[PDB]
């Protein structure tokens, strides 16, 4: 209504397209760069049809809709921090719990710790490495010998398993551990899956039998007999498929084997880690979203230093994000300020590098802004402009040093500058090139190759390829005075015999003279 | 069995999306590191913006690292870094890609005018399609129950919505959802449906969008492109050398900010793979995606949004874009300031000799080493650079018959640039033919011409044949000459006749040549008396070949020896016998349409030699008692402001309106200085006395002044008028008059009043001058930008429909007639004659067969002529339809370039027009091309009938007209604004006045016909020009018209669409090809519809021509979207693509690769 008769009526045609006009007669947040191409882009060109798809049509930026997010306050205190971070530590020991309830996960990490041993005190790993060893080797016993029927002998083995909780690895170990068993249960439910799909789906079984049946025992072939067995309609397909269910479980009990532990049970522990696994990325997610303020706040003081404000604070933001990894509740230190130092190398560690076009080191920037803090002092603490010799004189560095660390500063300029402001000039306009060669020397070289071609022919065979092979031309490789000795019987000096007398022979012609200049 | 796998021959260009596996097609790596350069080696880093092994090699041959070195493995690449070792200039070749993590929105693709990805989509663009990406309101992707299939979700209506349903019409939100949109929509299906619904029970209130995107819907899916592309996932590189950072001098790089961009794009993509792997906080994660898209869009095209600014330049970044949207240097060139040479023939100009010397280098060098003197090639370099004498000759012989063409600085039309034959001059400048001198508007303030060496064969012949000066004696715009005589030799020729009585007069008789040594000889004088000899003329006639006819004439002194010069044929004598004025450029016309070409040339050499070398005998001065004046100024101008001074006296006792006597008055000092005017001008022009034989006779002053008046060479009657009469009535700033015009004048002294009141007249002259020269130019390219792409072809068609040439004639309320309008003009068919048979029918009115054209007498004033406003040709222009008029005397040679030598003619003459029911001016010309509605345009009558009243002022309303007869009514709109011009119950023609006021151009086409417009505007364009009192022939304007009735539109039933405005070319082409196909029935009958320069330039087949003037992120888009491809015909994109002109040299070139290509 307002905006279109306004637009239409007024513009009949505004003669010279008065454009400052209904600019103003427009609502919302005024002085933009956004909608103003899309006013020039209607009123000419496609006229009269243009104007009836122009309102059509209408029948933003970055930060302010960051912030719009971000809005989202969820702030938390003493109390609210403390319960996240409860709660990540409570996620964290369930899925390494469910990691030490894995026993090849205690049995690898034996087996790489004598690989260790093979080739933090020496004597403190052998300690501790065999405290587990002996723990598993007394626990491992406990399982065949069924004496206490998994009751006591379940004691013993939650012993190992507080035991490996003993052992704080690293970072690298627990996550390939974690994956090696992920990838391990991949191929079991990649197994449950072959089974499912060949007979319930092949073999017309319907999903309440299967459910029914394979739920048992899952490895052993007393449920997939017992299905064929049952004369029932989709009994008889199974017959196509015994080959492929036999080869799934026997390679199902064949992980049986592998992890030395009940198949009925290890989607139990599993499942448990998973769970861990979610509620605490969950809270630390909780925990850098809480936080985010913190990150803009401080990333505003370092902004302007050759990285936008999106970048800064985003680096905080993944600065924030690994602050949240290193830190637990009981810790009388706040994390208001321990993520804030985290921030500040990670947005500092980022404008070091990735803001020049150019590469630098650390120590360069760090060297670089020393020299500018020293150098604001000296032209105000006297009165006239600081000499290089002198500024060099108030540093270690002698002065050359500091000559060529200038010669790394500025980003620096681009070609797209205006110089002359002619119609119109660009410093990269005026760049001449260089790795071109003239045509007029593109042509001398080639006469030359037609005068060096031309005067080999004034000479003799065991004299044009002598001069020809020493010095390497039309043949590519050149050779030396053996390898050319060589492939003429007489060897060194004999040669160069001839070598020489060619050359003397080149002392009356004048094309070779004048080529040379 | 071709089939060739090569860099080879292309007949045309396609443009296209580009798959993210046709952007890998290109990859020679993917770039991974924002690095560019090394801090300390400066050498290419690994897998940056600059790499060595992905793109190409720092030096030539050598790798990175440097295992290998020569030519020795130019095929295999290093061992320890991949660096295939060929060129530095593969690195000026090489591509490149990116491979982003989450989709990205292409910015043309998403915000250019239409939104395509929206359109085609049908969704709004910075509305819906911006906080569905931006992360802020998901959107749908197709859903059986409740949901439709593209609505806008918030995330409580979306979470609302999941729980009621779920798990069954899962829809993303952001990048990657627009493209499962793109993805998932069926081009196919929906252009079936669409056609189904948007046809049903629906009058005019839909058939707008319905026609729109149906047609634009099926356009996408034949164009071979597959939506999914319009947002890429694969982002390609910019070869390095595009975009180089190279050290300038002392350190201090100099790069281009794509490299900025580029770094941008790489850093915040990384950091959001690196965050698609980390802890992924959503909030976190989706400002990071906006972040990369933030710097793609930047990096293709800023535009638009802010401008993406850094670099420490408060100045935004150049895009990719922006580098290719809105002059071309060359070698073997020069330039000096030129100077008059008037020993110099027609066809030569002076060429300096360090000048040539460096200019043909590379002849001299070849020259040289052929003939012997050096050894080898550099043996010439060193012999030239030490300028050694023999060089001078060797020089003198490849500057032999080598033409130079030269240039001046405001190229307005043809005669810009015309060739010469070097004449080597001791001197620095650049020496000019004073006759061409006028072709190039050219003066000797300063002025500076460049010179072009003509390198290769044929454009030497090009050099020669066309543009050489003696082929340009006629100028293209109007037939008469160009290189006609000006100032200095016209006074001479004007001063070679003049007759004057007796002193050193008498009749002494005897026989041409012989007087010239009876001048040299004194005893008689020159300009008397008159005398008589024997005149020897010749003439031919029928059978031509030559007649004598020797005779006694009464000549004087100069006209007996300037007919030594005059050639062989013509009438003689009464050549001569007038005087030297215009006729002195009628004489070398008639001469050129009588003789030829080389006899009419070298007269122009002869009378240029005769004029400057008896003017130069002369001595035509101009003393300060040059410029008398009358001796009646005193008395007239205090007479003027005597009456003056009884109407200010009448105002004062009332009587006369005073609110307009300062009009009365004016007309009284306007006739006053037509009064002192008149009488500086009969008081110089006559006088003297004489005395012959028995004293006392009057012929005409020999003042000098006067006789460079009465002989062009800059002397006009208003000049003159304030030399010595008086400066008249005067300009104020306001716009009005002052009442006091300049009595004084020149001769005399000037008040230091009304000096300050002349500064106004010249300050608005110089400026006024500044402006109509730009806007000249502005109005040229215009002309051409349109105009440029026909070219005369497929010989002479049929057809005998032309406008009716006849007589513009004023005269019917002024009197002023003017018909030379036909010549050279190509007959319709056999138009009549007063009894019989006469002229032919295709026969060309020859410039002595249209004076034959006066021998009917003044009966025939009216004749059918074949113009390029009607001819039924194709897609060119039928010779015969066109004429002749050229610098050439025949009809135009096929294959010419009529279009830009038109536009030239038209936009030339821009220079001297004045800008403001009459506009007038050069604003005049553009509002009539542009076929602009005037400010109060008048109404006709569609359908001839009987007008009558249709309900006094019932809407609305507004006064009705309605003109019904025979069957159906009409119902036009009057606005009660401004009256009428028949009353009710009378009865119209088709196409009647009913407002007798300004028309307009669409209606008079529209209704009235084709001839009736194009000779409105015809006759209403010169009528500007007129005034101005510039010729220009009418055959241009034509030119122009015909193709600003390019394109028509369709009503009723074709193989064509209905609404649909297409150009008669395929229109023409396509019914004729119906008629006897099919059946005619499938198709409809067109109708001829008038748009202006710009509306009908913006429509053309390129879409590289158009990428040329319109707008280049516009066009480039919208061609790119549909599989559109060039190929290949016309002027200016092939001129960029730089190949032969298809047309002129070419034309035959294209012609036999046109046929070419249609094996396929
Ligand atoms: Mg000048
Ligand atoms: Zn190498
Ligand atoms: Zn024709």
């Amino acid at each position: 209504q307002s905006q279109l008769k306004l637009l239409v009526t007024r513009g009949k045609e505004q003669g010279y397209l008065t454009y400052a006009e209904v600019n103003d007669h427009l609502p919302e947040d005024i002085v933009d760069s956004d909608q103003i191409e899309d006013i020039i882009q209607m009123i000419n060109d496609m006229g009269i049809q243009v104007m009836e798809e122009a309102p059509d049509a209408d029948d933003t930026d970055p930060v302010r809709m960051y912030m719009r997010e971000m809005g989202t306050v969820e702030l938390l205190t003493r109390e609210g921090e403390i319960d996240i971070a409860k709660r990540i530590e409570d996620g964290i020991n369930q899925v390494q719990c469910s990691v030490a309830e894995y026993p090849e996960a205690i049995t690898y990490l034996l087996e790489q710790y004598d690989r260790v041993e093979a080739e933090i005190d020496p004597e403190l790993a052998r300690e501790k490495f065999a405290e587990l060893r002996a723990q598993y080797v007394v626990t491992r016993d406990t399982i065949k010998a069924k004496g206490r029927s998994h009751a006591t002998a379940q004691e013993e083995i939650l012993k190992l398993s507080e035991v490996f909780k003993q052992f704080r690895l690293v970072p690298k170990q627990f996550d390939y551990l974690v994956n090696s068993m992920r990838v391990m249960m991949d191929r079991v439910r990649t197994q449950e899956r072959l089974i499912m799909k060949l007979c319930v789906e092949q073999c017309k079984m319907p999903k309440k039998n299967f459910i029914t049946l394979f739920t048992g025992n899952e490895t052993s072939d007393t449920w997939f007999n017992a299905a064929i067995a049952m004369n029932k309609p989709w009994s008889e397909k199974l017959h196509d498929v015994s080959e492929e269910v036999h080869r799934a479980l026997q390679k199902l009990q064949q992980i049986e084997e592998e992890t030395g532990l009940t198949i009925e049970q290890v989607k139990d522990i599993n499942r448990r880690m998973s769970i861990g696994e979610a509620k605490a990325r969950r809270a630390k997610k909780e925990m850098v979203e809480a936080n985010l303020r913190l990150v803009i706040s401080i990333a505003k003081k370092y902004t302007n230093r050759g990285l936008q404000f999106l970048d800064l604070i985003q680096e905080g933001n993944i600065g924030l994000m690994k602050a949240v990894d290193k830190f637990e509740y009981r810790r009388g230190y706040k994390f208001s300020t321990y993520a804030t130092w985290w921030i500040r190398q990670a947005i500092t560690r980022s404008i070091a590098d990735q803001a020049r076009t150019i590469r630098i080191p650390v120590h360069m920037i760090e060297t670089i802004n020393k020299l500018n803090r020293i150098s604001r002092q000296m032209l105000q603490e006297m009165g006239r402009e600081p000499t290089p010799e002198e500024l060099a004189e108030r540093m270690l560095m002698p002065e050359d040093k500091i000559r060529k660390v200038l010669k790394i500063a500025k980003e620096p300029i681009s070609m797209e500058t205006p110089i002359g402001d002619d119609e119109d000039s660009h410093l990269g306009d005026f760049i001449e090139d260089t790795t071109l060669e003239l045509p007029l020397d593109s042509a001398t070289t080639e006469s030359l190759r037609a005068a060096t071609h031309d005067v080999l022919a004034g000479l003799t065979a065991r004299e044009a390829k002598v001069l020809r092979m020493r010095f390497g031309i039309d043949m590519n490789t050149d050779y030396t005075l053996e390898e050319v000795g060589k492939q003429f019987d007489v060897t060194r000096e004999r040669i160069r015999q001839i070598e020489a007398k060619a050359l003397r022979k080149l002392r009356h012609p004048s094309r070779s003279e004048v080529l040379r200049s | 069995l071709k089939a060739q796998t090569k860099t080879e021959e292309f007949d045309a260009i396609k443009i296209a999306l580009a798959s993210p596996d046709m952007i890998r097609s290109w990859s020679f790596g993917e770039v991974k590191k924002p690095e560019t350069i090394n801090y300390r080696t400066f050498k290419p880093e690994r897998d940056g913006l600059f790499c060595a092994r992905i793109f190409g090699p720092v030096k030539d041959y050598e790798c990175l690292c440097g295992k290998y070195k020569r030519l020795k493995h130019r095929g295999v690449i290093c061992e320890k870094c991949g660096v295939e070792v060929t060129q530095t200039k593969v690195r000026r070749e090489r591509m490149g890609h990116i491979e982003l993590a989450s989709p990205t929105a292409h910015i043309w693709f998403l915000k250019s005018l239409p939104s395509r990805i929206g359109l085609l989509l049908d969704m709004p663009l910075r509305d819906i399609e911006r906080v569905l990406y931006f992360e802020s309101y998901v959107v749908i992707e197709g859903g059986m129950t409740n949901l439709e299939r593209q609505q806008i979700l918030t995330e409580e209506q979306y979470l609302d919505a999941l729980e009621e349903f779920g798990d069954e019409f899962d829809a993303k939100m952001g990048a990657e959802a627009i493209q499962a949109l793109l993805k998932s929509m069926d081009l196919e299906q929906e252009c079936e449906q669409l056609r189904e619904e948007l046809n049903e029970t629906n009058s005019e209130t839909k058939r707008k969008k319905l026609t729109k995107r149906i047609k634009l819907l099926e356009a996408f899916v034949q164009s071979g492109n597959k939506p999914e592309w319009m947002i890429l996932t694969v982002l390609p590189v910019l070869p390095p050398d595009l975009r180089p950072l190279v050290p300038l001098d002392g350190g201090r790089f100099a790069t281009s900010d794509l490299n900025d961009l580029y770094r941008r794009v790489i850093n915040r993509n990384n950091r959001l793979k690196r965050l698609l792997d980390l802890a992924a906080p959503d909030i976190i994660v989706r400002n990071e995606k906006r972040m990369l898209q933030e710097a793609v869009d930047a990096l293709l095209d800023n535009g638009r949004r802010g401008r993406a600014i850094t670099g420490s330049n408060k100045r935004p970044l150049k895009s990719l874009a922006d580098m290719i949207k809105g002059g071309k240097r060359v070698d073997y060139s020069g330039r000096s300031v030129i100077t008059v040479g008037p020993y110099l023939r027609l066809h030569q100009c002076g060429l300096p000799k360090k000048m040539a010397l460096e200019l043909f280098k590379p002849f001299i060098y070849g020259k040289l080493e052929l003939r012997g003197l050096a050894t080898t090639i550099k043996a010439a370099k060193k012999m030239v650079e030490r300028e050694e004498a023999v060089v001078w000759d060797i020089l003198d012989e490849v500057i032999r018959e080598h033409p130079v063409l030269l240039n001046r600085a405001p190229t307005l039309h043809r005669l810009g640039i015309q060739a010469f034959e070097p004449v080597l001059i001791e001197g620095k400048a650049i020496q000019l033919h004073p006759l061409v001198c006028a072709a190039y508007n050219a003066d000797f303030d300063g002025d500076q011409m460049a010179v072009h060496v003509p390198l290769t064969l044929e454009a030497q012949l090009e050099a020669r044949a066309l543009m050489m000066s003696t082929n340009n004696i006629l100028s293209p715009a109007n037939g008469e000459p160009i290189i006609v005589p000006s100032q200095d030799v016209v006074l001479g020729l004007y001063y070679m006749t003049r007759d004057c009585v007796n002193a050193k007069g008498e009749g002494m008789v005897l026989t041409g040549p012989k007087e010239a040594e009876r001048l040299y000889r004194s005893g008689l004088a020159s300009l008397h008396a008159r005398v008589k000899v024997r005149i020897t003329e010749y003439e031919k006639d029928a059978n031509g070949e030559l007649v004598a006819k020797t005779s006694l004439k009464d000549t004087t002194v100069g006209r007996a020896i300037l007919w030594m010069i005059v050639p062989k044929g013509l009438p003689y004598s009464i050549v001569n016998q007038a005087l030297g004025k215009k006729a002195i450029s009628k004489m070398l016309n008639t001469c050129y349409r009588i003789l030829g070409l080389k006899p009419t040339v070298i007269f122009a050499d002869q009378i240029m030699y005769t004029g400057f070398a008896y003017a130069a005998r002369s001595g035509a001065s101009v003393g300060i008692d040059d410029m008398v004046i009358p001796e009646k100024k005193h008395e007239i101008i205090s007479e003027a402001e005597a009456e003056v001074a009884e109407i200010q006296e009448q105002f004062q006792s009332g009587l006369v309106t005073a609110g307009e006597r300062y009009n009365k008055v004016i007309d009284i000092w306007a006739a006053a200085n037509d009064r002192v005017s008149k009488a500086m001008m009969d008081n110089l022009q006559t006088e003297t006395v004489i005395n012959r034989d028995g004293q006392e006779e009057k012929q005409v002053s020999f003042n000098s002044i006067y006789m460079m008046a009465d002989s062009g060479a800059r002397g006009s009657a208003a000049q003159i008028r304030q030399l010595a009469g008086m400066r008249g009535l005067m300009a104020k700033p306001d716009g009005s008059i002052i009442e006091t015009p300049i009595t004084a004048n020149f001769r005399e002294g000037l008040n230091v009043l009304q000096y300050f009141i002349s500064t106004h007249g010249a300050r608005k002259g110089l400026a006024d001058t500044a402006l109509k020269t730009a806007n000249s130019g502005y109005l040229t390219r215009r002309l051409v930008d349109v105009a440029q792409d026909l070219v005369v072809t497929e010989d002479d068609c049929g057809t005998h429909e032309g406008i009716m040439m006849t007589p513009v004639i004023e005269g019917g309320d002024v009197k002023e007639p003017l018909r030379d309008r036909v010549l050279g003009r190509v007959t319709a068919e056999d138009v009549l004659k007063p009894g019989t048979a006469d002229i032919l029918v295709p026969r060309n009115t020859l410039l002595h067969e249209q004076w034959c054209d006066l021998l009917e007498e003044n009966s025939v004033d009216a004749v059918k002529v074949r113009s390029v406003v009607s001819c039924d040709t194709d897609f060119g222009v039928c010779a015969h339809c066109y004429g002749r008029d050229l610098a050439r005397g025949h009809i135009i040679n096929k294959g010419e370039a009529i279009g830009v030598i038109a536009a030239q003619s038209i936009g030339e003459p821009g220079t001297q027009l004045t800008m403001r029911d009459i506009t007038g001016g050069l604003p005049r010309v553009a509002d009539l091309f542009e076929a602009r509605r005037p400010k109060e345009p008048a109404i006709l009558a569609e359908i001839s009938g009987i007008v009558s009243f249709g309900k006094e002022t019932k809407g609305k309303r507004r006064l009705v007209i309605t003109p019904v007869d025979g069957s159906d009514p009409y119902e036009e709109m009057i606005p009660k604004w401004r009256q009428l011009n028949v009353f009710e119950g009378e009865r119209v023609e088709r196409g009647d006045v009913i407002s007798d006021g300004p028309e307009a151009p669409h209606d008079i086409l529209r209704l009235r016909g084709v001839h009736a417009v194009t000779r409105y505007i015809v006759n209403e364009v010169q009528d500007v020009y007129r005034l101005q009192g510039v010729k220009i022939n009418d055959k241009h304007i034509e030119v122009i018209v015909r193709q600003m009735l390019r394109k028509a539109t369709i009503v009723n039933a074709g193989s064509s669409d209905f609404l649909e405005g297409e150009q008669v070319e395929y229109s023409r082409v396509k019914i004729a090809n119906r008629e006897l196909e099919a059946n005619g029935k499938v198709g409809a009958t067109y109708s001829r519809d008038l748009l202006g320069i710009t509306k009908a330039s913006l429509a053309t087949e390129s879409f590289i021509s158009a990428a040329s003037f319109q707008e280049t992120t516009r066009v480039l888009t919208e061609a790119a979207v549909a599989g559109k491809r060039d190929e290949l015909r016309g002027l200016k994109e092939n001129v960029i693509v730089g190949r032969l002109i298809p047309a002129g040299t070419g034309y035959a070139y294209h012609q036999d690769r046109m046929r070419r290509r249609a094996a396929g």
